[PDB]
């Protein structure tokens, strides 16, 4: 079973008995689930993803899963923060969509045409420093960091991410801003999961927690 | 012969047939037009359903019979 | 005020059904109702339903 | 049980409200199956005996004959409905609209009374017969 | 405050599609100001809480 | 000497509510005087008996 | 905000029923194996206007071939009746609600696969394009008006609304002072596709229903 380009699903679905379509229609939910899952982080600007496209063309469900290296998941979201609150601190002018698309009751704009030509605008990456930032220049910003990196992590499927002691402190660097910077978890005394349920269970309140 | 003959007017959308659950019952799509092809792509879903339900398929059945017979002393 | 004297007997001296007094003994309502019609017929005692009688 | 005999047949059940004209037709068109339209033929069975001498009171199932469900609209689970000499009497329950009863009337002696008035005022003609009744509360307390 | 200290004292001795959930149902109300004003986690002047500036 | 202080008993004031739903819901087609009469018989008799007590 | 937050980890932590030994059948692969089925890569942008034209389309199939021609579904997924119509139409223009919460499901997925879309075609900047993200996710109870099709769903809407708080009021802190800017939609979208997994069984089955024989 042999994969095919792209470009035969999208001439179906804009050239496409009406039983096998109505049979496999039983499970948009799932396609949007995974439309949902598989969406751009803000690091990246296309985002290139397998697609299981239906024979009929009623739905097409991305058959991959987004599995990410927790630091470094970790360290592209405090870089987003640190961007988005200088952009937010100096673009004083902003001016959010905050608004639904045009197409009210227009048709669906074609991703070939519209979509598939203009180059998009750079993404909220945020300015590396090789002075601190060497050990992950490279692996800072990527669809997949090490999907290639037999050394680094397992491989395609990307289970095992071990990476080295620099490259942990350099994202951890990177991250530190997103980080609550505790040592000891006795600062959590009296507010931790167990005393939560030890309040919810003796029907009291902890001034700081729920009830 | 229709009810006009009665002389009689006004003052499957039944309320029984419907809920607020999943609406009205009954299928959108007419049982009739069907055909060989339907009948394959039928078996192909179905077969693809009843793969993807067999993850605890057999543990839920187990139990849900054993509540059955628990029931039948009660019920 | 004629209480309860309406009518001649409000039928009272007969051998009607159990609707007929029902009917009777709800007729007493009416002209209570009627009577402070005014003041419960005001736009702002009830919600704004305004109709008007015919004719 | 349900001794009042159901008219299958949508036109036989258009024949019988021609059959009587002396006295009062009555058709319940509650589904069999559903526990209200079980209550509503209870409560008919209840004044079988009573109200027969001055009515005569059918059962009908939607299901077997469609006709009347999709021309009178009646999709009520079971609707109480009234037809005198080809002439569909309204009762004025209050209840908005006056073609159905649309309640499951568990009082046997407010229905006797309800037919009895039904029955009055289709002799007197009118259409839309006053019911002694504030139908249009729950009537609980 | 003191006098709601000595009732709580007193004490322990004796739809509608609401979309912002109301400050009514908020808590850390405390009497006591021990337990109102407490000393932040200032991490050895080397350190402080995530997100903020 | 003292000061015996009194109240009504629970089983009175349970008395006197089921009395007092036992008329809205047999009130049915009675007229509103009717059921306003009724309502005050309750009241009067609660109040004389429990005279002091009702407060 | 972050007392309701914690209300809801806690309820979620008690309630942590270990998983079930399942038989490890997988319903993607099993698709693949599939013969109706193919297989190709596609950027996200293009994935989810194909996923929206697709929705519309089902819509448009559920809306149609139930013979109830006198309303009709809007681009933005909003089925709103073409004229007036009788108590017999009335109740052939029922909609479950299930079909509700469908129909506010696949209007938010398009209005996100739009917004990137717009993101991609340089309508807007990518700092934009995130606190697109945010409206999107935080406060789109509002645009989404998916409360009334599923009461359930408020408690979900009041975590996205307390993570919007909690966020704003960290973020928006020294020199970045109140705006629109917030751009950090990780939580509300998480929110959103842990609601969306698990909606997806019922309306799931709600679908295969409909289309029986």
């Amino acid at each position: 079973k042999e994969d095919m380009p792209p470009e035969h699903v999208r001439k179906i679905i804009r050239d496409h008995d009406k039983r096998v379509y109505l049979g496999a229609l039983k499970y948009m939910p799932h396609a949007v689930l995974k439309l949902l899952e598989n969406m751009p982080m803000p690091w990246e600007q296309i985002r290139d993803v397998p697609v299981l496209y239906h024979i009929t063309g009623a739905i097409s469900f991305v058959n991959e899963i987004p599995w990410v290296i927790e630091p470094v998941y970790i360290s592209q979201w405090g870089s987003m923060w640190i961007m988005m609150r200088r952009e937010k601190r100096d673009r004083r002018h902003f001016k959010r969509m905050r608004f639904p698309p045009f197409d009210d009751e227009e048709p669906p704009l074609d991703y070939a045409d519209n979509i598939l030509d203009v180059e998009p605008l750079e993404a909220i990456q945020l300015e590396l420093d090789p002075e601190e930032d060497a050990p992950v220049l490279d692996w800072f910003y990527d669809h997949q960091p090490l999907r290639d990196s037999r050394k680094y992590v397992n491989g395609s499927t990307y289970q095992r991410w071990q990476f080295t002691l620099p490259m942990m402190s350099t994202l951890y660097r990177l991250a530190n801003q997103l980080l609550t910077d505790l040592v000891d978890d006795n600062y959590f005394y009296l507010f931790d999961l167990k005393a939560f349920f030890t309040s919810k269970a003796l029907n009291m309140a902890i001034p700081g927690g729920p009830k | 012969v229709p009810g006009l003959g009665r002389g009689a007017t006004g003052f499957d959308l039944n309320d029984t047939n419907y809920d607020e659950f999943n609406g009205y019952a009954g299928s959108l799509f007419s049982s009739g037009p069907y055909e060989k092809d339907d009948e394959e792509a039928d078996a192909i879903y179905a077969a693809l359903d009843k793969r993807m339900d067999e993850r605890r398929k057999e543990r839920r059945e187990q139990r849900e019979k054993e509540e059955i017979e628990k029931y039948r002393m009660e019920r | 005020w004629e209480k309860a004297s309406g009518f001649e007997e409000s039928m009272k001296w007969k051998k009607l059904t159990n609707a007929q007094r029902s009917g009777l003994n709800q007729i007493p309502n009416r002209r209570f109702t009627l009577w402070w019609s005014p003041t419960i017929n005001r736009a702002n005692v009830y919600v704004g339903f305004q109709v008007q009688l015919d004719l | 049980s349900y001794m009042l005999p159901h008219l299958h047949n949508g036109w036989q059940v258009d024949q019988a409200i021609l059959s009587e004209e002396d006295r009062v037709v009555v058709i319940r068109f509650g589904h069999d199956w559903d526990p209200t339209c079980m209550k509503m033929d209870e409560v008919l069975y209840s004044i079988a005996e009573k109200v027969k001498n001055f009515a005569v009171i059918y059962l009908v199932d939607i299901t077997e004959v469609p006709d009347f469900n999709k021309m009178y609209e009646l999709y009520d689970p079971c609707t109480v409905m009234f037809f005198f000499r080809n002439k569909h009497i309204m009762i004025d329950l209050g209840t908005g609209n006056n073609n159905k009863i649309n309640w499951a009337m568990e009082d046997k002696q407010e229905m006797v009374d309800i037919i009895e008035t039904v029955y009055r005022g289709a002799r007197k003609g009118r259409g839309l017969v006053v019911s002694p009744k504030d139908y249009s509360t729950k009537y609980r307390y | 405050d003191k006098s709601k200290e000595l009732h709580a004292i007193k004490e322990r001795y004796l739809r509608k599609f609401v979309f912002e959930w109301d400050a009514s149902e908020d808590t850390s109300i405390d009497y006591n100001p021990l337990y109102k004003e407490r000393h932040q986690v200032q991490l050895l002047g080397r350190g402080f809480i995530a997100g903020i500036d | 000497t003292a000061q015996c202080f009194l109240r009504v008993d629970d089983e009175s004031m349970q008395r006197f509510h089921n009395r007092v739903r036992q008329i809205l819901m047999a009130s049915g087609s009675t007229t509103f005087t009717k059921i306003v009469n009724k309502w005050n018989t309750a009241l009067i008799g609660l109040m004389t008996y429990f005279r002091e007590a009702v407060v | 905000s972050y007392q309701k937050l914690l209300k809801y980890y806690v309820l979620n932590a008690l309630k942590h029923r270990p998983p079930k030994a399942q038989k490890k059948r997988y319903l993607f692969r099993s698709f693949k194996a599939t013969k109706f089925f193919q297989s190709t890569k596609l950027d996200w942008v293009e994935v989810g206007l194909q996923v929206c034209r697709q929705g519309y389309n089902m819509l448009n199939l559920l809306i149609h071939r139930k013979n109830l021609n006198y309303l009709h579904l809007d681009y933005n997924f909003n089925l709103k009746p073409v004229k007036t119509l009788t108590t017999k139409e009335r109740k052939k223009s029922r909609f479950g609600n299930a079909f509700h919460l469908c129909r506010e499901v696949l209007r938010l997925t398009k209005l996100v696969v739009d917004s990137h879309v717009q993101y991609r075609l340089g309508n807007v900047d990518a700092f934009q394009l995130a606190d697109g993200l945010q409206y999107i996710f935080a406060h789109v109870g509002q645009l989404t008006g998916m409360y009334r099709y599923k009461y359930k769903l408020m408690r979900q809407i009041r975590m996205c609304k307390d993570l919007k708080h909690l966020i704003y009021y960290r973020f928006n802190t020294g020199p970045v002072g109140k705006g629109p800017g917030c751009g950090f939609w990780a939580a509300g979208w998480r929110v959103w596709l842990f609601f969306m997994r698990g909606i997806t069984p019922l309306l799931e089955r709600w679908l295969g229903n409909l289309l029986a024989r």
